[PDB]
């Protein structure tokens, strides 16, 4: 109806700042990457040990290029 | 008297618009541990009016030359900036307490520091005399003090290399008011 | 009045009371006394209380003196080091202000116990207690240039087994040395003396062994090895002149090193020049 | 979706597979998402605002550091993130410098003083 | 005081009208060939009072296409120069409507309000000033031989000032 | 009030803002609604706007006569052309988040307030002081070797179109 038309409006906000903190910071993320890292940041996940992942499967995608 | 309101008035201190009245800003109740931090607080507000004194008085008289032009308009761009902050706090006032804006305006406590106490060290000087008294400003050391004040001169020594490079290549000195060091005789 | 408050409720008074001393403003009860800044509490208080808040105020007055460092040896008359040691010296001081905030509002939720005070701000407790302990051993003997460049050097070998203290201590050495390693690569890759300031370890004068001379009281205590290499390198540079990087480690001699490989140029320059 | 199944799409997104070719990797982060899934720390977004500012300094890019101040409003002017400080922590770790010591400055809170 | 509290959008759909030179219109309620602001308009915002003040701006634009329009009616329903003059006239004015028109498009298919629409139109509201001094002095005069060389030469005389 | 005030700021006083003909705009008395601190960086802020206001009415009124100064008036709005779009941007910006205050409007302003005030005088010498025929291509001159970079940018455009009129006649002639 509208209620859930308002809601998908007030997302695409949010990943649309969220991707321009994340050009200033020059994370390598884009668009796509960074919807996936936000979905799992709120179920409630450390920080500390999703970005050790994040840093090493593009650590290990360079030995296989 | 809600720790609240206090945090509505000290939003305007910070400008010059008075609770807390106006050299300290005594503030008149309340408990002590209130009155302390609003105190050191509203007195960054009263630093601002000396900065906005100079680039207000010396903004209406025609006589302080070119220089004093790109110092009194190079105050501006520093004090924009001054304005962003006090925006974004206000929109957090609808929470921030008092002990939670020590943090916040702990580094806009130096820049209103050194501003505020570069506009009295040059007073009377005008020209490239006023050029060369916020250069001895540099010799000081402290990296974030150096690289504010070696920006200033980068605007201030600006007119002043307008002159050399066209007394240099062209040879006509022209300034009605006496700032160039070179003094031409009718 | 606490005597009229319960023991359990009447905490919940002092410890939001003591959270704003450890900034500098005074407090409702526990107060500051005129002027090693002395204390009072209160006649009539739990004596449950007063043997814990004597614990935690050594971190108030080990900052009482801190701030009051700032605000003076900023002062030009000091010296182009006395300054970036107070610069330096200075952002330690805004991280202990957010460590003041991020407890007040996690007392509103009266998560904060005065037994959880007590455990929360040991990292500040030995922070503020190594810089409160320069801060008045620069000033005691007056130093300004190279004598309080040496002083964070010997500071730093006490805590040789630390490893918290002495990471600390080569902060400040690295931050409070950029001032005075950069009137040096201009005394040494050309003969150019600034120092505005009285602080250098090679001053000049107006038949050639009295141009320049030693200073010995400014000298690094870590160059001490050097002070003769220095002084001929850029001497030198100027009777050629008028003829016609370095960065501070810790047990690493890359600059030590680096000073030879410039002094062994600069005769090869003059040397040739009269041959 | 659930976090298991989110994390395979992760793994297929920096690594280019599909999910029947890339399960070493796979394997490697349920081991190491798995066992550390609850967060470690107090969590605030206060701290961790002041230190992507004190970065962004520390690179003379001193006009993006009242850019973000202004851009991390508009994150609580909308109302869409419940964690807001995850999300500022991740990207602030993956941030690389387009061109030491950190036991001296100011460091979250260790949750180990709470009997959790 | 009653007022009849009209929407945003609306207003600038009635300002589209008076632009075109129509009549009979909710707004802007000419009396004696003077357009003039009616009184219990009034917005959420802009206090009821700048409403009056923004509109009485645009109004006076009005007046300048409103007595045009009349003109070109009193030449419709062979003096060979003022139908001449008018065809011209005229010709500005429908491309001068195709602009104001194709506005209106993107009102009913991007966010617009009034100091939008008012500096979008800045090259217009520009050059109409011109004709209301122009066209001033080829209404304010008997004989056919008369009105017709003053005002041939006015325009000779108006286009040296603007070289 | 944002609306309300971002129309003061165009041209068009009502009754928060009333108009006086000698003082300027300012704000009537004290407001219930908003705070009463405010009632000061808003007279602040209509310092701004008396200058556009005298500005745009002295640039209709034409007034004193020559082709310089018809062409300087031409000119006195393109300066002022960047005045007019940073105002429209206001609007957008408050209509996308509602949580924007005044002090984020006056923050926005910031170089339109310390040009205005040094091109205030350029225009009070002319109508002060008749200043008739191309002894405009001087006064405007003399002022713009001005320190303040923004002014120094400012009035080069105005002498970048004056000269058009000389360069005009001057081919024209020779």
């Amino acid at each position: 109806a509208a209620a859930a038309a308002a809601n998908l409006n007030a997302v695409r906000e949010t990943m649309d700042v969220l991707l321009e903190i994340s050009r200033i910071l020059n994370t390598g993320l884009d668009m796509e990457t960074l919807s996936i890292c936000v979905r799992l940041c709120e179920q409630g996940i450390n920080p500390e040990a999703l970005s050790s992942v994040i840093k090493e499967l593009r650590k290990a995608t360079e030995a296989l290029k | 008297i809600t720790e609240a309101a206090l945090v509505r008035d000290i939003l305007y201190v910070f400008q010059g618009i008075d609770n807390i009245k106006m050299n300290c800003y005594k503030v008149e109740n309340l408990s002590r541990s209130l009155r302390d931090t609003a105190v050191r607080l509203s007195e960054l507000g009263w630093l601002h009016n000396k900065i906005r004194r100079y680039t207000d008085q010396r903004s209406l008289d025609r006589s302080f030359g070119l220089v004093g032009q790109s110092f009194c308009a190079a105050l501006h761009q520093e004090l924009r900036e001054y304005y962003r902050l006090l925006s974004v706090l206000h929109s957090q006032l609808q929470s921030l307490t008092l002990r939670r804006l020590l943090v916040w305006t702990y580094d806009p406590k130096i820049r209103l520091k050194t501003l505020a106490a570069l506009v009295d060290h040059c007073q009377g000087r005008k020209g490239g005399e006023l050029a060369s008294a916020v250069h001895a400003y540099t010799k000081t050391g402290d990296p974030y003090m150096r690289s504010l004040v070696q920006h200033i001169l980068s605007l201030v020594s600006h007119p002043v290399l307008s002159f050399l490079y066209r007394w240099i290549y062209d040879g006509e000195l022209e300034d009605t008011y006496h700032e160039f060091f070179v003094a031409s005789d009718p | 009045l606490p005597g009229t408050l319960p023991l359990a409720s009447q905490e919940s008074a002092v410890v939001e009371d003591l959270l704003y001393v450890l900034v500098g403003v005074d407090g409702r009860y526990v107060s500051a006394q005129p002027l090693s800044r002395t204390f009072l509490v209160d006649p009539n208080l739990d004596l449950s209380i007063r043997e814990l808040v004597h614990r935690i105020l050594p971190v108030a007055a080990s900052y009482s003196a801190v701030t009051r460092f700032i605000e003076e040896k900023s002062s030009f008359e000091y010296g182009q080091v006395n300054h970036a040691l107070a610069a330096a010296m200075r952002t330690l001081v805004k991280e202990h202000l957010i460590l003041v905030s991020q407890l007040e509002q996690l007392h509103r939720q009266g998560l904060l116990s005065l037994q959880k005070l007590w455990f929360y701000i040991q990292p500040a407790m030995r922070t503020m207690d190594i810089l409160a302990s320069l801060a008045t051993s620069v000033d005691k003997g007056e130093c300004l240039g190279g004598s309080t460049l040496s002083l964070l050097h010997d500071r730093s070998f006490s805590y040789t087994g630390d490893s918290q203290a002495q990471e600390l201590c080569l902060y400040l050495t690295k931050a409070a040395s950029a001032p005075y390693f950069e009137v040096l690569e201009k005394w040494i890759y050309r003969g150019i003396i600034h120092d505005p300031y009285s602080e250098f370890m090679v001053e000049e004068h107006e038949y050639w062994d009295q141009r320049y001379t030693i200073v010995q009281q400014q000298i690094p205590s870590f160059l001490q090895k050097m002070a003769d290499k220095i002084l001929s390198t850029g001497k030198y540079l100027n009777v050629v002149r008028e003829c016609g990087e370095i960065i501070y480690t810790l047990k690493e001699r890359a600059y030590v090193e680096q000073i030879e490989k410039a002094f062994n140029y600069a005769s090869k320059v003059l040397l040739d020049f009269l041959m | 979706k659930s976090p298991n199944v989110l994390l395979q799409n992760l793994c297929c997104r920096i690594l280019g597979r599909s999910e029947a070719d890339v399960a070493q990797q796979f394997q490697y982060a349920v081991r190491v998402i798995g066992s550390n899934f609850a967060p470690t720390v107090e969590r605030d977004e206060f701290l961790v605002a002041e230190k992507i500012k004190k970065e962004l300094i520390r690179q003379r890019r001193e006009a993006d550091a009242a850019l973000f101040s202004e851009l991390h409003r508009k994150l609580h002017s909308q109302g869409v993130l419940k964690n807001k400080w995850s999300i500022l922590y991740l990207l602030l770790s993956l941030s690389e410098d387009p061109r030491s010591y950190a036991t001296l400055f100011a460091q979250a809170l260790p949750r180990d003083a709470h009997s959790t | 005081d009653d007022r009849v509290l009209v929407t945003e959008t609306q207003v600038i759909r009635e300002t589209l009208w008076l632009l075109s030179g129509v009549k009979k219109l909710f707004i802007f309620q000419l009396i004696d060939g003077k357009v003039t602001v009616r009184n219990n308009i009034i917005v959420t915002h802009l206090t009821h009072s700048c409403l009056r003040s923004v509109l009485e701006q645009i109004a006076a634009y009005g007046q300048v296409v409103f007595r045009l329009q009349e003109f070109i009616d009193e030449v419709m329903g062979p003096f060979r120069t003022y139908q001449a003059f008018m065809w011209a006239l005229y010709k500005y004015f429908i491309s001068f409507k195709e602009e104001l028109a194709e506005i209106e498009k993107c009102i009913i298919n991007t966010t617009i309000t009034l100091a939008i629409v008012v500096d979008k139109l800045a090259p217009r509201l520009s050059q109409l000033k011109v004709l209301h001094k122009v066209f001033s002095t080829g209404v304010a005069e008997t004989r056919n031989v008369v009105r017709a060389s003053h005002l041939l030469n006015t325009l000779y005389k108006a286009i040296l000032e603007y070289d | 009030m944002i609306h309300e005030l971002l129309l003061a700021l165009s041209g068009y006083p009502g009754s928060i803002f009333t108009w006086n003909k000698r003082s300027g705009l300012q704000v009537s008395q004290d407001f219930p609604f908003l705070h009463p601190s405010e009632t000061s960086v808003l007279n602040r802020l209509c310092r701004l706007g008396t200058d556009y206001i005298r500005f745009t009415e002295f640039i209709e009124q034409y007034t004193l006569h020559g082709i310089y100064l018809r062409a300087f008036c031409t000119g006195l709005d393109s300066v002022l052309q960047p005045y007019r779009q940073a105002l429209l941007d206001l609007e957008q910006e408050f209509l996308g988040d509602p949580h924007l205050s005044i002090s984020h409007v006056n923050y926005f302003l910031d170089q339109f307030q310390l040009l205005f005030p040094s091109v205030m005088v350029v225009v009070e010498q002319i109508k002060s002081q008749k200043i008739h025929g191309c002894q405009i291509l001087e006064t405007v001159y003399k002022h713009s070797c001005g320190g303040l970079p923004p002014v120094r940018s400012a009035l080069e455009k105005i002498l970048a179109v004056c000269h058009g009129v000389m360069y005009k006649q001057l081919s024209a002639w020779m």
